[PDB]
């Protein structure tokens, strides 16, 4: 069988639809046209904007990358990451909310939304996390560690922001 | 009399390279228009000033020396749908 990630699933179904080389070129045309439409419509629906330089500077000077519409968080469960999104969403309006974009594993997640919303998210996560040499601390009372960073992407895939791009 | 439209603000912002969030249509947000759109709105009136006979000169030798904007105190920025 075959499948794909956030973007590769179309290629997976196309390869499943493969045939002799002449039909394979048509299959490739189909996949390429579909991805072209997806990308163009998603960007038109949610074009990324300028990002406040003070905000990216604050993000950068705390061991963080450039803010992106997706924020990967590792070493945390879906339930903990979800509770943090619920805090951020409760304190954000619905239209700049954060939602679970993809669950790469038990301790690997990526969350979609506006870069500003995910920066505030990362502020909250940095406040709650620890840098710490906790070997001398009991495991039950040990602070949780995590290495969260923004992925290299310019679109919040798997989010309500691009939901209105669907019908188009 | 010109009515401000999201299409016009989009074209103007992409033209000048303005990527600011306030001028891009987002849900639950009052999309605004840049103050540089003021010269677009008032180009007709402003540029009609140099045409009269009593102000005579070579328009091909015309040189724009300076331009500036000034918001009135308490006046909100221009936004979509504004009839101006």
């Amino acid at each position: 069988w075959s499948t794909g990630h956030s973007q590769g699933l179309v290629t997976a179904v196309t390869i499943a639809a493969s045939d002799s080389w002449d039909s394979f070129l048509k299959n490739s045309l189909t996949a390429v046209s579909l991805l072209l439409f997806i990308g163009s419509r998603c960007l038109s629906t949610y074009p990324r904007t300028s990002l406040p330089p003070t905000m990216l500077q604050d993000s950068l000077d705390n061991g963080e990358g450039r803010p992106s519409p997706m924020l990967s968080v590792r070493d945390l469960s879906i339930k903990q990451v979800e509770k943090f999104i619920e805090q951020t969403n409760s304190h954000l309006p619905r239209e700049k909310h954060i939602a679970i974009s993809l669950i790469n594993g038990a301790r690997n997640l990526v969350l979609s939304g506006p870069p500003e919303s995910l920066y505030g998210f990362n502020l909250n996560l940095r406040n709650q996390k620890a840098p710490l040499d906790q070997s001398r601390v009991p495991f039950s009372e040990r602070k949780l560690k995590c290495s969260n960073r923004f992925l290299p992407i310019f679109a919040p895939f798997h989010s309500h922001l691009l939901a209105d791009a669907t019908e188009l | 009399e010109i009515t401000i439209s999201s299409q016009t603000i989009s074209e103007f912002t992409h033209a000048i390279g303005n990527k600011c969030d306030a001028f891009v249509d987002r849900p639950g947000k009052a999309t605004l228009a840049p103050m540089d759109f003021a010269i677009v709105i008032g180009w007709k009136a402003i540029i009609k000033a140099i045409f009269p006979k009593s102000v005579d000169g070579d328009l091909l030798k015309l040189v724009h020396l300076s331009n500036g904007y000034k918001m009135i105190t308490g006046a909100a920025p221009l936004k979509k749908g504004d009839v101006v």
